[PDB]
């Protein structure tokens, strides 16, 4: 009775929120909270948000290096999800700070829940315009560092990824 | 609360027909796609509902029928049969007439347009059922495994296929067939065995065959090696009893029957082996995407549950493909019912329901309407 | 006072856009002005965002579309997708509101005059931005090689620009362009990369042939001086890796290339090449001026990346200029960003206030408001 | 004695091979150029004989052989297969020795000097020829249309060329191609058969493909038009007997195959069909000589033997083409041999006397003779 689950856009509202680089007094040093995830509902039928094993802008200049350095460790072994990016590198040509969609799918997930999260993939991939970088990820490794996200981008940014090089 | 909206799955696969509930991750039946109608030089007299045996039961009581095949290819060609098996499976080895439960068939790669609206027409007319779809194999097995862009390598008992995909789309002029299959892996191991004198040429032989093929069977990695050692240590022997309690050993044959869709000239084809299907179906996609690809081979199809196949395959593709590239074979834990997994758990997803492919939006939009919901 | 807008820089290029904020070092976005719509449909409703894919984003779509620039000359033929241009810089790759940020842009060359109106409405209307400012390119690379006068040459994505300038004011009588520049030589290179019985010809191979370009290509010292070179030396030729790990053998080709913008006639082409239209803007130049413009002849844009190119332009010119005359051909390192560092200055200077035109002087002085205050 | 005129005329083409002697009417062998590399010694041969198998005894050895084709791209790619096609042409099939015979030979379009100075060289210094010469099969082929002027459409088995020729001469900065050609059809036609269940798998098979090729294929005058026509009747279909004494016949799929030619999407190229590349071969031709190509596109080569496909180019170009412009495919009459039968006439007239390269004018200029004598 369908060919997959459906994007429910308030991912595409919250994405919006992390989308733009805004005016300073608050936009900025709030709502660039790196590493939110897009999850499946209570009924399966619809992806929506989940509320992300992250930290915010400020919070950087503290006891964390980077909001990745909190997700890479902080995501189920047990399901899949997708989340959201917004990955600054440096070449020697420009620095960017680009969006990326990150597939999360270990092999310790179960096949349904593999299905479900491939089968909306493309459809929330086709409705992020802006985001130029995506990847799948399969093992608990591929993930770890914020330097294994530079040749998923394009191996031309392996100056620094994140403030660190590959 | 859940939706009582069980649907119904069937996998035609290649050979081995595979049905069950969607929700169930298994089969719940599983056999031949084989028919056989009567001879009129001994017909019998009260059988079935129907003309003809089906499966299990026209090899069961062979010599007076004479056999026929609805597929072949993977891909359907009869129908007046298949609305047989169909209906043999619902209402006598499923137990349900299907016209509660909303029925999901699947593909196979390179069918043509019209194979989708008889599968309409036959659901929505000849079964009573509320509502279908149709997905393609490649796609249901590399979903199911959590992947997004590579290759299908896909190896049931009536075909071969090595698919690209792009996103989740098959590139289709990249695809290739292979001829090769399990069949034919039957076909040799039966007569491999006869060159050990343990000559085996019944239907009822042929089924014993196929349950050591399903068992005691391998990839060798090496060929020559592992000949060699089997010509030398009895550690690659191994024993069998037969129905009635009479031993039999295989050993070289458990082997050089796998081989064979690395060699199919040594059953006697022209056709290059699956890692150089592999190669050449790679080598037909695009420059920038081909590199993603020799490094995303998915194993899939029932013939893939061999040792050793993965392990060999890492071989055989860097010794064709430049050692540059870093070639990762997947292979999944379910190879058997591959398609049918990944079909069970769509066949339960409703999100679209009220407007989809149901049996009242027949009467306005006709059989055409399958193509329109398909991605 | 420390908690204003930093503007953005937005050049229109002539096919590639370059964009990034005023201090700041570099263009954030780089990417082509190329649009596309599909020739033919998918199924998959609310998945397509926009009618035309913009920019990289159209390179994207793999026989999808039919692709076409809105700017062949820097000169905009299609108004309403160059619309979608900006909207698609500031809305998805530069990441800032238009609304919140003033944005600098660039003129081409000789525009036909009310393009720079139509220019003021999109960005006060469409996109509603605050404050606006618009300069001619050849006025900004010749002032971060800190000139006022001299001759620049901009070879840039899609037609060469000659620009002879005296104290800043661009000598209109003395003006011209060849139709030929760096985007449509890459075309040209997979022809011969075909007369050696190489492929490339779809849309990802043309941006292989593109990398291959700026990576490999060099303009000869002189053609027939090199191709002797390259009959007499094999070291000429050298490799090239495609991402898959096949490997071909880039030649002489690497010259061929580059030098039919020397002799447009190898592309079938009346004109003659950018040292005999340099030498003819210069000759158009008023009777002692030919003097400084000989000594500031300015390479600008990214066709002049190339080595050899300051040495062949010297070499050619000293036969046609009159021999008591001494050229200097400048050639800087980020010639095709000189057109864009200056700019990154001149929008952070807070001294530019009154040279901004804001949102009100859009009414009084009408739409014109770019004739009164714009270079 | 004084009628007869001793020269041999070995044209090249687009990979298809036709040979005979100077003033035969047709030629005398026709066969692709393709070297099956053996896998195995004395697979056709006795020990010390002919390494490798050609064209004729290459298919003819299905499964045991693996080919090279060495003019595949229309310029030679590969002479050390090439080589063994002319001495098997010469010494094998036309039965005669080059020494003693005048050897003409064609040229394909956009072939570099190099490969012209080495077929040069191979002549004289592999072969011994008295003479030889160099003729360009389009023009000779435009000869045979009774013309000076036209575009040429050579559509072989390798590549499809867009020739467009002023008084004798290709115009080289509209010379395009199109690499689909009737070796594609072959491979396409294949899997369309197959999508109806017919085997069509190996190259015993697929050589029948070829006749199916000549015998049962035909364009459409409207694809979709004659789809909904064959989708309406059971009178389009045509039939076809195999040479074991099975029979067969095709339906729609006897116009699927050279619709590719038209929509280069059915193989999955998103490259201009040859009504889209003749029409840009034209536009790319200067001001008013583009009336007298318009009213001359000559159709040459084998792939212009199919129904219907003169007709089909008589729509599409007129109207791709503003219709004020009196657009007319013609071709020769017989026109899949006539860019040979062009060099049969050419090699037998007595006052080519001068213009045949004697071996001596090879003493004074090495291979380089071809760029002097070769018009």
């Amino acid at each position: 009775m369908a060919s997959g689950v459906t994007v429910n856009d308030e991912v595409i509202k919250v994405f919006n929120d992390m989308k733009v680089r805004k005016s300073s007094t608050q936009e900025e040093i709030k709502k660039r909270k790196k590493a939110v995830l897009f999850c499946l509902s209570d009924d399966k039928r619809q992806i929506i948000v989940e509320e992300a094993k992250q930290i915010l802008v400020g919070d950087i200049g503290d006891t964390v290096e980077d909001p990745y350095t909190s997700f890479v460790k902080l995501l189920p072994l047990n399901d899949c999800r997708y989340a959201l990016y917004d990955a600054t590198y440096e070449t020697k040509e420009s620095k960017k700070e680009d969006l990326v969609f990150i597939f999360w799918a270990p092999e310790s997930a179960p096949l349904k829940s593999k299905m479900i999260y491939a089968s909306s993939k493309d459809a929330i991939k086709k409705k992020f315009t802006g985001i130029k970088h995506e990847w799948q990820v399969n093992g608990l490794d591929d993930i770890k560092d914020r330097s294994t996200l530079g040749e998923k981008l394009g191996g031309n940014v392996v100056v620094s990824l994140e403030g660190k090089p590959l | 609360d859940e939706d009582e909206t069980t649907a119904l799955v069937c996998d035609n696969g290649s050979g081995l027909v595979k049905a069950g509930f969607a929700g169930d991750d298994a089969p719940r039946a599983v056999f031949p796609s084989i028919v056989g109608r009567p001879r009129h030089q001994g017909v019998m007299v009260g059988m079935g509902q129907k003309d003809s045996y089906v499966g299990d039961e026209a090899q069961s009581k062979r010599g007076i029928l004479t056999l026929k095949y609805p597929i072949e290819h993977g891909i359907i060609t009869n129908w007046d049969d298949m609305e047989k098996i169909w209906h043999h499976t619902f209402y006598n080895e499923l137990r349900v007439a299907p016209e509660e439960h909303p029925t999901l068939l699947t593909e196979a790669p390179l069918n043509p347009k019209a194979n989708r609206e008889k599968m309409t027409q036959i659901m929505f007319e000849t079964f009573n059922v509320p509502a279908m779809y149709v997905a393609i194999q490649a796609v249901l097995s590399l979903y199911a495994s959590g992947r997004t862009t590579g290759i299908v390598l896909d190896s049931g008992d009536g075909v071969t296929h090595n698919v690209p995909i792009y996103e989740g789309y098959a590139l289709p002029h990249a695809i290739m067939r292979l001829d090769l299959a399990g069949r034919d892996l039957t076909d040799y191991l039966m007569k491999i065995l006869t060159e050990r004198g343990y000559s085996f040429v019944t239907t009822a032989e042929r089924e014993i065959v196929r349950d050591i093929k399903e068992k005691l069977c391998y990839v060798a990695l090496d060929f020559e090696n592992e000949m060699a050692t089997a010509a030398s240590s009895s550690s690659l022997e191994k024993s069998y009893e037969l129905p009635d309690g009479q031993v039999i050993t295989i050993g070289n044959e458990r082997f050089r029957c796998p081989e064979t869709l690395f060699q199919p000239s040594f059953i006697g084809m022209e056709s290059a082996g699956i890692h150089e299907t592999t190669y050449n179906s790679i080598m037909k996609c695009d420059i920038d995407i081909r590199k993603d690809l020799y490094a995303n081979n998915v194993m899939s199809g029932g013939t893939t549950m061999y040792p050793g196949i993965a392990d060999r395959m890492q071989k055989e593709i860097t010794a064709l493909a430049p050692s540059t590239m870093k070639i990762k074979i997947i292979a999944p834990p379910e190879r058997k019912y591959s398609v049918w997994i990944g079909g069970s758990i769509l066949a339960s997803l409703s999100t679209f329901q009220q407007m989809w492919i149901t049996k009242q939006e027949y009467d306005e939009a006709g059989p055409s309407i399958v193509h329109r919901k398909c991605f």
